[PDB]
């Protein structure tokens, strides 16, 4: 067992090495020039920012509550990491007895990353806008368990390795083609800050950066495939991370491109507008296996 | 000889002008391509279902056979 190793390391490389790509592609959508001057194409920074915040920078704490502010990071990075091995790739670390399942649940104890910090800080001026924060990602998670469901109950059961296989000649954004959409919007509620924004400070960012590569990745197994090939591993590694990247572009896009959409009007997209949309959707797909047969 | 700044107009780079216009979609144009790619999703999908029965029946098929085991 040396694999694990060998996906928490160049992981978290992934993650530091995002700083490049969150201010170079989000710096041609702002026709500016990102980071050019510390590496031949910036390429030294990313690991010049590991240096100045975790070793140098101290800290400074508003009370420390013996436990707490010291234990939320750990909440943080662990269940961003953790993420990683349910996942099917060519081939899963550990493979679970159900795949999907575990990948909703510990997206769900997410939830305490921002709640721990909310619960750190003394004063009541910090915990109201906490809250708030939680309330971004709480509810988001009720439809994002929905739109699931109804992915599956087309094809396969929860194992994340029957999903590659069903999908063999087509994508499965055709026949969900309005589900489709909704990873877009959904995915970008947990900490992505573009439809709505809120030491150890600096291990928040390399937890709610890992989180973004995460759903890049989720959408790229639910909606994108091409093909399975066995015999073949080379040919997979290769057409899955470009199919990885073009949407971690669209994730940037959304950044740049729009503004916020208010913290009252987001319960107004969703709720009000997004919930009787999405369980008509799922009404909808209830009945496809029943009428046409399509059963796992 | 008195030299100034001199006037040029030309063009007079036209004063107020639309550039915001309809492209590519019409309307009821989109919808025909929207869910007409529904319809395709569906049947593509369906069939592969029925291949998979064909597998489906075969796998059970091994555990029925096999009583030595």
């Amino acid at each position: 067992m040396i694999n694990i190793l060998m996906l928490i390391i160049p992981i978290l490389l992934a993650v530091a090495f995002l700083t490049l790509v969150e201010r170079k592609v989000l710096g041609y959508m702002q026709l500016r020039k990102g980071p050019n001057v510390v590496g031949p194409y910036g390429l030294l920074q990313p690991i010049a920012d590991a240096i100045k915040l975790f070793i140098k920078e101290p800290l400074r704490p508003a009370t420390s509550s013996a436990s707490m502010f010291i234990l939320a990071p750990i909440m943080a990075l662990g269940l961003a990491l953790t993420m990683w091995i349910p996942l099917p790739m060519p081939y899963p670390l550990i493979n679970m007895n159900l795949g999907v399942l575990f990948m909703l649940a510990m997206s769900s104890l997410a939830v305490y990353s921002i709640l721990w910090s909310g619960w750190a800080s003394n004063s009541k001026y910090a915990l109201i806008g906490a809250l708030r924060a939680v309330a971004q990602t709480i509810s988001y998670e009720v439809t994002l368990a929905i739109i699931l469901l109804s992915v599956l109950l087309m094809s396969g059961s929860f194992t994340l390795s029957t999903l590659i296989t069903t999908q063999e000649q087509m994508w499965l954004i055709l026949p969900a083609w309005p589900l489709a959409m909704m990873w877009f919007i959904s995915t970008l509620a947990e900490t992505n800050r573009a439809p709505f924004d809120l030491g150890p400070f600096a291990l928040f960012f390399m937890a709610e950066y890992a989180n973004i590569i995460m759903m890049n990745i989720f959408t790229a197994i639910l909606f994108l495939g091409t093909s399975h090939n066995p015999h073949m591993p080379e040919l997979y590694t290769i057409n899955f991370t470009i199919k990885s990247l073009l949407l971690t572009m669209s994730f940037l896009w959304i950044r740049a491109s729009y503004p916020r959409f208010r913290y009252d009007q987001l319960m107004h997209l969703l709720w009000k507008n997004f919930l009787p949309l999405t369980l008509a959707l799922c009404m909808w797909h209830v009945s496809l296996p029943i009428l046409t047969s399509g059963i796992p | 000889x008195x030299x100034x700044x001199x006037x040029x107009x030309x063009x007079x780079x036209x004063x107020x002008x639309x550039x915001x216009x309809x492209x590519x979609x019409x309307g009821y144009s989109m919808f025909a391509v929207g869910i007409g790619a529904l319809l395709f999703g569906y049947w593509s999908m369906m069939k592969w279902n029925r291949e998979r029965r064909r597998l489906q029946i075969e796998d059970f098929e091994a555990r029925i056979a096999l009583m030595p085991l």
